[PDB]
C-alpha cells in the first residue's frame, strides 16, 4: 500500500497521485 | 522531482499537496 | 475535545490524527 | 462539505471521524 | 477513535487539536 | 509522562487530553 | 532571530521548537 | 495573550520564550 | 498535480516536499 | 516572488520546482 | 534556548521560524 | 552540513541562523 510504497520505500511525487480521487 | 520516506503525517501532508482539489484517500491497511 | 478551525493541509492532520491506521478519505468541494 | 465546513465554520473530531475507513 | 505513536511536533499538534481553547501543558521531563 | 504515555507506548485522544488545561 | 506571525498550531510549533524538553503551556484566550 | 498576540500582531521567539517549563 | 495556496510554513513544507535532497532557497520579498 | 505568489496567488509544484538547488 | 535533532521537513520548519524574512537555504548534500 | 548538524546531531536555534540568508 502507499505507506510500503511510499514510507517503508520511497515514491515520488507522481506516485503519490496513485492515491488521488 | 525527488523520492523521500514519506510517513504518517508527512504522508498525507504530501497527498494532500499532489491532490489537493481531487482529494485522496490515505488507506494505510491497503 | 473541542470544536476545530480547520483550513488546508490542518484539516488532513487532524483526520490522520483522528483515524490513524484506518486512514480517511479527503473529499473538498470541487 | 467537511473541508469547507472545518475552515469557514467549525467542526468537532466526533464529525471528522465519519471521513475515516 | 485510534492509538497512534505521537512523538515530538507531533505531539503537540495532536494536543493543540484536542484540547485547543483549553489550552495544555507539555511536559516531557514529567 | 506524556513523552513514555504517548510516544514511547500509544495513547488515544481522550488520554491526551488527560495533558489539556 | 525574527518576529513571528503565527496562528493556530503554527504557533504551538514554535514553542515545541523554542522549548524543547522544557517543554511549555500553551493558554490561549477563552 | 500571547496566543493572540502572535496571531494578530506578531510576536518574538524571545516572547514565546517565556511560556516554557 | 494542482496548483496550491501556500502561505507562510506551508510554503517551506511543499518545497521540502518537492526538491527533496536537493534542497531549495526560501527567499521572500522584504 | 514565488513567496509572495503561492500566498496571494497559487502556484504550481512545477513553479516550486525552480527553488531547488 | 534548546537543542533537539530537527529532521526533514521539522528541520525546514525551524529554518523558517528562525529565519523568517530573512529566507534561508535548506541544502543537505552540503 | 546542516542535516549532520541538527539532525543527525542536534543544534541550537542559534545554529540553525547559520543558514539564513
Ligand atoms: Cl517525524
Ligand atoms: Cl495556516
Ligand atoms: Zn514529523
Ligand atoms: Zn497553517
Amino acid at each position: 500500500g502507499i505507506v510500503e510504497q511510499c514510507c517503508t520505500s520511497i515514491c515520488s511525487l507522481y506516485q503519490l497521485e496513485n492515491y488521488c480521487n | 522531482f525527488v523520492n523521500q520516506h514519506l510517513c504518517g503525517s508527512h504522508l498525507v501532508e504530501a497527498l494532500y499537496l499532489v491532490c489537493g482539489e481531487r482529494g485522496f484517500f490515505y488507506t494505510p491497511k491497503t
